[PDB]
């Protein structure tokens, strides 16, 4: 579904959506397309352990440096462990081979409950497949096909879902708006969103590379 | 290291 979101981004970037006489972004908004999940907080500790993150439902997960993952549901007890090959195991916090990974999940659980800003905090199962950082953004790929790109300098964020063929844009003032990508070609959009959609394309290419 | 917004 990376290839699907590639064709979706190419289709809108090819229409030059900011280069229109009278742009009308608002006609492309579709609340029904709003994503169920996104990343609300993250901590890059990949020099030692991996990357820890929270999802908007307050569940937490870690993508460990050995490409395994541990996910703790928002009931604080139910666990999922994901091996490198993708094998999924259902655990509870309460096997012994994972005691080291669980005690690191706890560090990240403690961190997320107390420390960072919740992206999308106003608004009311997948795991981090992979991620990377560039000089200007962190790029997060979830197992449900969503791709999230957070931009460091101005805190804007894109959430791309290839299933709804939609993009959610969170701007610097934290305005959360979701758009059908097909309708962005029709009605156009501002230069700031069109720039980030061009960036997303180079980032999905890299995800595909 | 690095972290999301504080």
């Amino acid at each position: 579904h990376l290839s699907d979101m590639l064709q979706q981004l190419h289709s809108v970037n090819a229409s030059k959506p900011s280069e229109r006489g009278l742009v009308r972004q608002e006609e492309a908004e579709d609340p029904a397309c709003i994503p169920i999940f996104w990343v609300s907080k993250w901590v890059d500790y990949s020099d030692k352990y991996g990357l820890g993150y929270q999802l908007c439902d307050n569940s937490v997960g870690v993508l460990f440096n050995d490409s395994t993952r541990l996910i703790l549901y928002n009931d604080g007890d139910s666990l999922q462990y994901i091996e490198r090959d993708g094998t999924e195991s259902y655990l509870t916090v309460s096997p012994n081979s994972l005691m080291k990974k669980i005690t690191l999940l706890k560090y990240f659980r403690n961190y997320m409950s107390e420390h960072l800003l919740k992206a999308g905090a106003n608004i009311t199962l997948p795991y981090l497949r992979t991620w990377f950082r560039t000089r200007s953004a962190i790029i997060l790929h979830l197992s449900n096909g969503s791709v999230q790109i957070n931009f460091f300098q101005d805190h804007t964020k894109l959430i791309l879902c290839p299933l709804m063929a939609a993009v959610t844009y969170i701007d610097e003032k934290r305005d959360f708006r979701t758009y059908r990508l097909s309708l962005l070609e029709e009605y156009g959009c501002c230069k700031e969103l069109a720039s980030r959609l061009r960036y997303a394309r180079t980032m999905v290419d890299k995800l595909l590379s | 290291s690095m972290w999301s917004s504080m």
